[PDB]
RNA sequence: UGAAACCGUUAAGAGGUAAACGGGUGGGGUCCGCGCAGUCCGCCCGGAGGAUUCAACCCGGCGGCGCGGUCCGGCCGUGCCG
RNA sequence: CCACGCGUCCCCCGCGAGCGCACGGGGUCGGCGGCGAUGUCGGCUACCCACCCGACCCGUCUUGAAACACGGACCAAGGAGUCUAACACGUGCGCGAGUCGGGGGCUACGAAAGCCGCCGUGGCGCAAUGAAGGUGAAGGCCGGCGGCGCGCCGCCGGCCGAGGUGGGAUCCCGAGGCCUUCCAGUCCGCCGAGGGCGCACCACCGGCCCGUCUCGCCCGCCGCGCCGGGGAGGUGGAGCACGAG
RNA sequence: GAGAAAGAGAGUGGCGCGGACGCUACGCCGCGACGAGUAGGAGGGCCGCUGCGGUGAGCCUUGAAGCCUAGGGCGCGGGCCC
């Protein structure tokens, strides 16, 4: 039942979407994990270029 | 305003030293409690763990 | 019993700005005084335009500033918007201007002060001219927003050139039955 | 903030702002965009004309990178290059026109909308409008192509 | 300045208390102790305050000078008046009136000093 | 110095005091001239009736130029054509009164609202005592009671109506600026009638109170205020 | 901690249109006013008092400003120039 | 009789002093009297009782409920427009033809906060139109060269330059004038006949871009072709017409 | 506050040291007219509950939260203070 005026639109929520949802609360946990892994690699290859080849 | 006074530097004994630095222009920025309250509201919601 | 209707009995205007910043309300505290103790009707228009919304204070650009100043008669006259004097980049020459606005874009400030004009704000305008004597009041394009293209007589209706709300402009998105003589009907 | 929302004023009112005669039922007009040609045809033709039907040629594997050709107008042509070039072009008595590579700024095509100020140019582009190149000729200046 | 920091302080100050449909303000240099613009003592350049003395008797009068605005320790000057009730009030009247020092508070300070001295003369 | 600056203050004050005194003598003699005019207006319609009867003819007096309408039926259940005429007569509440000059454009309005109004030809005493007791003024579209002549004179000075008997003369002797003088007057909030109505619903001819009751509107006014 | 419905008992009051309710008072209670000879506050006059007492001066300190028309020295400019 | 003086020409027949009374811009007394320590005073309200008037039980669906309409014995606690996403508009805030780091990276509270700018990739916006190939948003003036039975320019040199009409808040000008004893007489302020430059917006007429149709002639060259460009007049567009996101 | 567009305007020539309240300008004050309401819409709550950042040199074993009350009260009212 559309009202007076507005976009008629297609939300893709007809599937069961609450079971498959990706919450990003580990975003700063990965932004700590990556830089810990990167510092460990940059210590491990000790004079070599830190970015790689 | 426009004027920048000359803010004295204090030694650890409490009394004033001869060092005397001018007041930076940050301390003449406009005072807006609206913008302060708005940014404090929306940023204190960011250190917040979920509950369900 | 009294035979009057009360439908429009409450008039609908603003009498204070809906904003809560303190500098705008100090400008309001100034022009409340300057509007009731002067006989200048400039101060009432400035007081009424300080109340208005962001959409009722559209930005007046610099190439319309200078264009409405290049009219005859209004030489060495200060000129006042209540909104925002933004820069316009499709203009090269800029005359000297005596602008008075609430907030001028930094690039427009550089552009005007390079040309040698000066930028007042409203607490300086009150000291320079309390009755607004020798000013040119201007305003931006109030129908300049794109939401005044979705308004008016509805689409799908003859002689109504209204932009409809379409989620993505293409050849598949509202081109087919109302829009063509071949398929359905044309309006 | 639910503290500011409508439901805090609608406590005690026994219909909660939806009526006693027509109750707030679940889906009275069908779900979604239902009934386009049947019982909401009046809405979809007073407010979304053209919504039903096919038109035009189907182009299967479309790639939005083949048809990349952004445009710039002549009144913002001089906004590509810094102010010192056009100031020195106005000061130069030689007639040395400044060279403006629009592709370096990121516009492939030059269209001509506005008044262009009267000092020469070498505008090099990937495409040109008819009116744009003749405005460049009318100010007196060259239209260099580049691939 | 003064009118910006009044519009900051006016509803957000720790000296403001609001209950029983009455609004007050507990800054130390306030005369009549009420939240207003004239009477608030933290804001202005020039400011009169009336306090009872550190001794049980006497009235100290606080004057904000004009120079050290941002310097709080050397901003307020104290003067102690341990005298009869008439000359205490004439001293406060001469300090506020004849120094041209913020003359709207000229009667409120005399009311406050008269209320301090009544409490300092002994209880019935 | 404050020597000549002092004395020119009371020079200007004495000047406007003498100006006010000249204005009071003006409106005194205007009221006297009005009393003379009303004596002549009352005696000449007796004089001419006598000189008609002395020959044996008849003297038809002039049809009056001034009626006073009163709304005697309430808000509820009003037909809309009857309603709009009452809104143009400014009879909104029950028991409001309004002076109305007569012509063909107005009598055919009054017969549309004949079931709801009682109107007749108000006497000089009626036009006096309505102004003095219940007469207010639409000043700055507010309702200010006519307590002093300046309230009349500031609004109606440009029509040369500057005391209260000027307003009474313009209403009664219906003048050139009757529209402005009457629309100055707020509609008269008359009380409910002492003694009591005869019958609200039927016309005055058939033993009621609605409709034209020509000379008899004064008996209604005397007990409605 | 120990509420409400419900119940026992004590006290008070009442009772033939089931009870209950709104407006209006009246009567009886129960507690409170810490009622139960009723306010103070300025200025003036008179009468008795008691002070280490006011005004004016002198010294010291502190503060404010017809602005010193224009005193000397600083610092700053979201001012300019060399 | 709300009529009071004198002096000057001619028609006609600008500050007097005091007191006082008040049907005068909303009430005062500069008038009084009683009763008060264990039996009395005040307490409108809240406890009980009495009387007169009034008085059907709530929720609900209904044209209409006290209904012989359904729900409800009573009480305590729990108990129903929430959250995510998209969109629309209105509002407040920052910046502004730009804007935004949301993804990544660098350095207890802090899983925050700061920072990047050769991390603006990217989104939205600054350009539309067409099914599509595509095209893609003012012009005007001068001089020369029945082209002659473009007085209308094909191409160049110079110049003006980015509409008009009506209404329009604001402003700008100012014929005159705002008195103190009178005349001349400057400065400041103010009022104002009349006249302008007209914001936003509205209405209308023009103009430009894209599609389409009709009419018609001219121009371009590396390829003179089933090539390319152009004009005039209608008409279709969610356009432009000195940003507004 | 005054029936009449506008200056309580500047210039040149003939003793006693005194004077209430105010103005949280989102404040205070002054006039006028008005007040019905279901479905619904909107505004204001110094109405109420729970938690969080600030703050009250807040309160509290010399007795907080809760609960009861024929006690004193305030607010139209939600409710609240003794
Ligand atoms: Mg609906
Ligand atoms: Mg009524
Ligand atoms: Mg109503
Ligand atoms: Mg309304
Ligand atoms: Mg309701
Ligand atoms: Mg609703
Ligand atoms: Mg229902
Ligand atoms: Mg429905
Ligand atoms: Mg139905
Ligand atoms: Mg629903
Ligand atoms: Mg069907
Ligand atoms: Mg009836
Ligand atoms: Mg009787
Ligand atoms: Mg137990
Ligand atoms: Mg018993
Ligand atoms: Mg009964
Ligand atoms: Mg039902
Ligand atoms: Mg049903
Ligand atoms: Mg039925
Ligand atoms: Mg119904
Ligand atoms: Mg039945
Ligand atoms: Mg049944
Ligand atoms: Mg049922
Ligand atoms: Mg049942
Ligand atoms: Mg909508
Ligand atoms: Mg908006
Ligand atoms: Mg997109
Ligand atoms: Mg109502």
């Amino acid at each position: 039942a559309p009202s007076r005026n507005g976009m008629i639109l297609k939300p893709h929520f007809h599937k069961d979407w609450q079971r498959r949802v990706a919450t990003w609360f580990n975003q700063p946990a990965r932004k700590i994990r990556r830089r810990k892994a990167r510092q460990a690699r940059a210590r491990r290859i000790a004079p070599r270029p830190a970015a790689g080849p | 305003a426009c004027a920048r006074p000359l803010i004295s530097v204090y030694s650890e004994k409490g009394e004033s030293s001869g060092k005397n630095v001018t007041l930076p222009a940050v301390f003449k920025a406009p005072i807006r409690p609206d913008i302060v309250n708005f940014v404090h509201t929306n940023l204190r919601k960011n250190n917040r763990q979920p509950y369900a | 019993g009294v035979d009057i209707r009360h439908n429009k009995d409450r008039k609908v205007r603003r009498k204070e700005p809906k904003s809560q910043d303190i500098y705008l309300r100090l400008l309001v505290k100034l022009y409340r005084f300057l509007a009731r103790r002067t006989n200048s009707t400039f101060n009432q228009v400035v007081l009424k335009r300080l109340f208005m919304s962001r959409t009722n204070r559209p930005p007046l650009s610099l190439s319309r500033m200078i264009r409405k100043m290049k009219l005859p008669g209004r030489e060495n006259k200060t000129a006042v918007v209540v909104g925002t004097v933004t820069d316009d980049v499709r203009v090269q020459e800029v005359p000297k201007l005596k602008v008075c606005a609430l907030r001028v874009t930094s690039r427009a400030r550089s552009r005007i002060l390079k040309a040698g004009g000066k930028i007042l704000t409203f607490d300086q305008l009150a000291l320079d001219s309390p009755k607004g004597r020798g000013t040119v009041l201007l305003s931006g394009p109030r129908k300049g927003r794109e939401v005044y293209r979705h308004f008016g007589k509805a689409p799908g209706t003859p002689h109504s050139h209204t932009k409809p709300y379409v989620r993505s402009k293409g050849r598949k998105f509202e081109r087919a039955r109302g829009r063509r003589a071949s398929r359905g009907y044309k309006n | 903030p639910s503290r500011l929302r409508k439901t805090r004023k609608l406590r005690g009112h026994v219909s909660h702002g939806h009526g006693r005669i027509g109750k707030h039922r679940k889906h009275p007009g069908g779900r979604g965009n239902a009934g386009g040609m049947h019982h909401h045809r009046i809405n979809f033709d007073k407010y979304h004309p053209g919504y039903f039907g096919k038109v035009g040629m189907r182009h299967y594997h479309l790639k939005r990178n083949q048809s990349f050709c952004p445009t710039v107008n002549l009144d913002k042509l001089w906004t590509l290059v810094s102010e010192q070039t056009r100031v020195n072009a106005a000061k130069n008595k030689t007639g040395a026109a400044p060279i403006i590579d629009v592709v370096r700024s990121g516009y492939y095509k030059v269209l001509g909308k506005g008044k262009l100020p009267k000092q020469p140019v070498i505008v090099k582009a990937k495409f040109f409008s008819r009116r744009a190149e003749e405005k460049i000729k009318g100010v007196g200046g060259a239209c260099v192509l580049v691939a | 300045s003064a009118h910006l920091q009044w519009m900051v302080v006016r509803n957000c100050s720790s000296f403001l208390i609001k209950r029983n449909k009455q609004t007050y303000s507990t800054e130390p240099n306030n005369l009549k102790a009420r939240n207003s613009f004239r009477y608030n003592g933290l804001i202005h350049r020039k400011t009169v305050g009336v306090e009872p003395a550190a001794d049980g008797k006497g009235v100290v009068v606080v004057m904000k000078r004009r120079s050290g605005q941002r310097k709080p320790a050397t901003s307020y000057v104290r003067t102690t008046i341990n005298k009869n009730a008439r000359a205490t009030l004439s001293s406060i009247r001469h300090m506020i009136r004849k120094n041209k020092y913020h003359p709207d508070l000229r009667m409120a300070a005399i009311r406050r000093a008269s209320a301090i001295l009544r409490s300092q003369k002994p209880v019935m | 110095n404050f020597a000549e600056l002092k004395i020119k203050r009371l020079r200007k004050k004495f000047a406007q005091k003498m100006l006010r005194k000249a204005r009071r003598k003006l409106i005194y003699e205007k009221a006297k001239h009005y009393h003379k005019e009303y004596r002549q207006m009352y005696r000449t319609e007796i004089r001419m009736a006598r000189m008609a009867r002395k020959a044996g003819n008849f003297y038809v007096p002039a049809e009056p130029k001034l009626a006073f309408v009163i709304r005697i039926r309430g808000i509820n259940g009003v037909s809309p054509k009857v309603r709009k005429v009452l809104q143009l007569l400014r009879l909104r509440q029950i028991f409001n009164g309004t002076f109305v000059k007569l012509n063909k454009a107005s009598i055919n309005m009054l017969r549309i609202v004949e079931p709801y109004i009682a109107w007749g030809y108000p006497n000089l005493k009626s036009v006096n005592e309505l102004i003095y007791k219940r007469g207010y003024g639409k000043i700055n579209k507010k309702r200010i009671a006519l307590t002093d002549n300046t309230l009349i004179a500031r609004s109606l000075g440009k029509y040369n109506i500057i005391c209260m008997e000027d307003l009474i003369h313009e209403i009664y002797t219906v003048g050139k600026h009757f529209k402005e003088a009457n629309n100055f007057l707020w509609p008269f909030k008359l009380s409910s009638p002492r003694g009591g109505m005869k019958k609200k619903t039927t016309h005055f001819v058939e033993g009621g109170d609605a409709g034209n009751r020509e000379d008899q509107i004064n008996r209604l006014i005397r007990r409605m205020n």
